[PDB]
């Protein structure tokens, strides 16, 4: 498979530093150029940078020339984009995209992007909490089970429900910014009711910026 | 800089119909020209390279045309699983410059929501916070009104609402309302009670329970 | 020659490995190393995927791979994906100088939904009818996997004449649709009181009926 | 006049496949069967002639190609390929006599910065015709501003180095490669 | 680039024969062995035969010895197979197939080729039938063909000969919820077929629905307007 993952972004403080990773397998590297491109939360797509295979021609964006520095590592798979006198506007994720450039097709191939998140504010682990279905003897159908992940930053949190086994029903929320400055956000799933006394319903919560991993069981209120 | 317009900024339209995305560069770039479409948390991923060639594996519902600086992309026939952002992207010059550029939502059935209340757990009542939450489950049109009320008090500035993106399958969105309390003003009162308003439902939905009892 | 055994169907889930058998002879699979692998998708000709038994062309996944032990050839597909559905066979030189196919296996890959079919039952039209015949159609649609049974019954009477129904054929949208006729005269159709297309699919079955007193 | 195969299967270093060296072979006695009848090379494939018979036939012109290419391209050096290589590197005409000859040379080509001696083209607007060499370095235009001789974003240079590591997967390990052509008669 | 470029779909009657062409280009045309391999409509491959066309040498399946020839045209790098005295059962797409060129390994065996590059196919239809423009029916849409507030519409080909029909609906200007089915062969040995249309039941009263049927070798273009049905 081609593969490009970008790796290395976090929580930062304004005017600090961060190194992105940009790893390619299944294909020749060496052969491709590469390029970064950002995306603010909420936004669309912005040029960042440009290194060519050599590694010797390289360009960057009006916004951040001059506190970004791109550097190539073909014996690695690698490229890296070293990110000074960090901006509250950098924040985005950052993709990495292969470029042949001789023809198309042209930037065939981005990877997943990597979080960068500029604030000044402090990591915090959620409180995972859970959403607890009411009582029925009719079975009547569907009943609803969730998590409240409460009082994290920063983005981002994920969820999954009995370790990637339940998929169907499960709609995980985007999180609200409450006016702590802390995020907020609720995973539910959709599951019959006659499963609830027989059937465990675990949900997965990753903070991976404060390494807090939490298995939630969610059971029926006690009577 | 090569400006790129694209239009229009959303676009709803049913299964099965032919959609339009158009695109205009601020000066001629041939056919140096790409279209991506961006599911929701995922990459940008080509679809039309060239300005009208179709990518390996690419569907052939997609196709481009154009050459200079008017460009359009095309779905012949809408399918749900092409709910995404898409974006126009030129490679003439740097800087490399994008379109702003189109949400695109499926028009389905109307379907109202389910709806579900959730107290606040004993967990939380310890830390003295209180939250509790409505669902709204798998509707379509998106706008939904939710109204808290607690002892018959409409409720105002306590809640926040986040939407999920239209779903791939059955081109549904879920919707969650969390009211906060404090735990002291929690326990002042009996009933809470989540109340809907949206046009699959014929007058509005409420659901509630009792503060303490199973 | 000898026609090359190969199973009718495998299937497999994503990510993992699947086999392919392809059974000859001492005269051919057994008799030589050059043995062949096509891979041939839905209305396209077929694609080499390995020869002399485990050599790949260029341009080939180092998924597939090819053995042989005997007189059994055996594909392997590793990290099984979406775009490996597609028909393969095993092809073989003989010891009379000639070359031989093998029968063909069907390769499905798991864990796409499950769609059953919507299923429109049109009666008889009354202009065909003026022109003494009426075909029954049982139109067949957005269904997966591919494959659906058709069994038509008059009244509650299974019928088996007159009936044709026509193979899966793959929609635009990745789904599947089929067409089932029942040709009777206007008096075999006017002479029962209801008529139905049963489309039995993963075992469950969607069914539609028509009465001669409709209008 | 005993012909000298031991230059061409033995020099210190082979050439880059877009820069392939040509050693006409002429008017001496060749005994094939030290090639055929060693058992140390991965690829030995011949067109057209059978490689024992070889001792016994006269030709007018015998050529022997040299160069190295990565194990996974070594399928490329054959009548009737398509590739990187046999488009813009090295191509076998299809109407091909001779003998296609290569081993792993992971020891000899591999340095663990990366060795940067070995080199391919990376693109060619047409392909080459058979036996053509094309050891131009011009940069390639690929969008409406002039390059000028110099490389950026839509001017780039034509080739780029195999970069061998001795831990490369032997897909990616340098093999080494001598094609042996033979005008008949 | 190799391209193999092959002559267009064929009818026959039984007793006859077809000699189906395959045009080389962007290659020696000599360098390189033909072969010709068939499969009949949703059956396995089939191999026939190769020809050698540096040499004009052949060699043919068993099954085919006697009842088919290959030939070469080297001034025009066309192979072609012709296959006589036709069977219902030769009914089946042929495919001109290159052979990648055999090598001698180090100790003097010969390797013979593989299939790399493929001509598109050429049909063959073997069938006592005569050319004969379909007969269209309509399809009404009813109380029966609604569900969730969309109707079912069509128009029935019958009785058809050869393939194909193409149907449209009011002159182009009706594509979405088209969906024209495939084929099939009845027992009279007529091909039928049906275009069903799904709409908006309101507009049941308001839009008028015609299909188009077009049948190039009967010379048959026909209208029929699909009326809707008062049955609730
Ligand atoms: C060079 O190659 C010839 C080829 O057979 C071989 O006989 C000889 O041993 C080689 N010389 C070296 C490097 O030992």
């Amino acid at each position: 498979e081609v593969q490009l993952v970008e790796s290395g972004g976090g929580l930062v403080k304004p005017g600090g530093s961060l190194r992105l990773s940009c790893a390619a397998s299944g294909f020749t590297f060496r052969d491709y150029d590469i390029i970064w491109i950002r995306q603010a939360p909420g936004k669309g797509l912005e040029w960042v940078s440009y290194i060519s295979r050599s590694g010797s021609t390289i360009y960057y964006s009006d916004s951040v020339r001059g506190r970004f520095t791109i550097s190539r590592d073909n014996a690695k798979n690698s490229v890296y984009l070293q990110m000074n006198s960090l901006r509250a506007e950098d924040t985005a994720v950052y993709y990495c995209a292969r470029d042949f450039g001789f023809e198309g097709p042209r930037m065939d191939v981005w990877g997943q992007g990597t979080t960068v998140t500029v604030s000044s504010a402090s990591t915090k682990g959620p409180s995972v909490f859970p959403l607890a279905p009411s009582s029925k003897s009719t079975s009547g159908g569907t009943a609803a089970l969730g998590c409240l992940v409460k009082d994290y930053f920063p983005e981002p949190v994920t969820v999954s429900w009995n370790s990637g086994a339940l998929t169907s029903g499960v709609h995980t929320f985007p999180a609200v910014l409450q006016s702590s400055g802390l995020y907020s956000l609720s995973s539910v799933v959709t599951v019959p009711s006659s499963s609830l006394g027989t059937q465990t319903y675990i949900c997965n919560v990753n903070h991976k910026p404060s390494n807090t991993k939490v298995d939630k069981k969610v059971e029926p209120k006690s009577c | 800089d090569i400006q790129m317009t694209q239009s229009p900024s959303s676009l709803s339209a049913s299964v099965g119909d032919r959609v339009t995305i158009t695109c205009q560069a601020s000066q001629d770039i041939k056919n140096y020209l790409n279209w991506y479409q961006q599911k929701p948390g995922k990459a940008p991923k080509l679809l039309i390279y060239d300005a009208s060639n179709l990518e390996t594996g690419v569907p052939s519902r997609f196709s481009g045309s154009g050459s200079g600086t008017d460009f359009t992309f095309t779905i012949s026939s809408l399918q749900p699983e092409d709910i995404a952002t898409y974006y126009c992207q030129q490679f003439d010059n740097l800087p490399i410059t994008f379109g702003q550029g189109t949400r695109l939502e499926i028009k389905r059935t109307v379907a109202a929501p389910s709806v579900f209340i959730f107290p606040p757990s004993d967990e939380q009542l310890k830390s003295g916070t209180a939250s509790v939450v409505c669902l709204l489950n798998n509707f379509y049109p998106r706008e939904a009104k939710v109204q808290w009320k607690v002892d018959n008090a409409l409720q105002s500035g306590n809640s926040q609402e986040s939407v999920t993106e239209q779903d791939s399958k059955d081109s549904t969105y879920s919707l969650s309302s969390t009211l906060t309390l404090s735990k002291a003003d929690y326990e002042k009162h009996k009933v809470y009670a989540c109340e809907v308003t949206h046009q699959g439902l014929s007058s509005p939905v409420t659901k509630s329970f009792n503060r303490g009892e199973c | 020659q000898s026609v090359l055994t190969q199973p009718a169907s495998v299937s497999g889930s994503p990510g993992q490995s699947i086999t392919i058998s392809c059974t000859g002879t001492s005269s051919d699979v057994g008799g030589y190393n050059f043995v062949s692998w096509y891979q041939q998708h839905p209305g396209k000709a077929p694609k080499l995927m390995i020869y002399e038994v485990s050599d790949r062309p260029s341009g080939v996944s180092s998924r597939f791979s090819g053995s042989k032990s005997g007189n059994t050839a055996s594909l392997t597909i590793s990290g099984l994906q979406a775009e490996d559905e597609a028909d393969y066979y095993c092809f073989s030189y003989t010891t009379s100088t000639t070359w031989v196919f093998g029968g063909g296996t069907k390769l499905t890959v798991l864990g796409q939904p499950k769609a059953a079919p919507s299923v429109t039952l049109f009666p008889p039209s009354s202009e065909e009818l003026q022109a003494n015949k009426a075909t029954l159609v049982c139109l067949i649609s957005d269904f997966y996997p591919g494959a659906v049974t058709v069994a038509w019954k008059a009244d509650s009477s299974p019928v088996k004449a007159g009936v044709e129904t026509t193979t899966p054929s793959k929609q635009s949208n990745n789904k599947y649709a089929a067409s089932s006729y029942l040709s009777l005269t206007p008096e075999q159709w006017k002479s029962h009181r209801s008529y139905s297309c049963q489309v039995t699919h993963e075992g469950s079955t969607v069914e539609k009926t028509v009465a001669p007193t409709e209008c | 006049n005993l012909c000298p195969f031991g230059e061409v299967f033995n020099a210190t270093r082979f050439a880059s496949v877009y820069a392939w060296n040509r050693k006409r072979i002429s008017n001496c006695v060749a005994d094939y069967s030290v090639l055929y009848n060693s058992a140390s090379f991965s690829t030995f494939k011949c067109y057209g002639v059978s490689p024992t018979k070889l001792n016994d036939l006269c030709f007018t012109n015998v050529y022997a190609d040299s160069f190295v290419i990565r194990g996974d391209e070594v399928r490329q050096i054959a009548p009737g390929q398509t590739g990187k290589i046999a488009d813009y590197n090295y191509k076998l005409p299809d109407d091909f006599t001779g003998c296609v000859i290569a081993w792993n040379s992971n020891n000899l080509d591999s340095k663990v910065g990366g060795n940067y001696n070995y080199l391919y083209r990376l693109f060619r607007k047409s392909n080459l015709k058979p036996f053509e060499r094309d050891i131009s370095t011009e940069i390639y235009q690929a969008g409406s501003t002039p390059c000028n001789g110099v490389e950026g974003f839509n001017c780039y240079f034509p080739l780029q180095s195999y970069g061998f590591q001795p831990t490369n997967g032997v897909g990616y390990q340098p093999y080494r490669v001598v094609v042996l052509s033979f005008e008949l008669l």
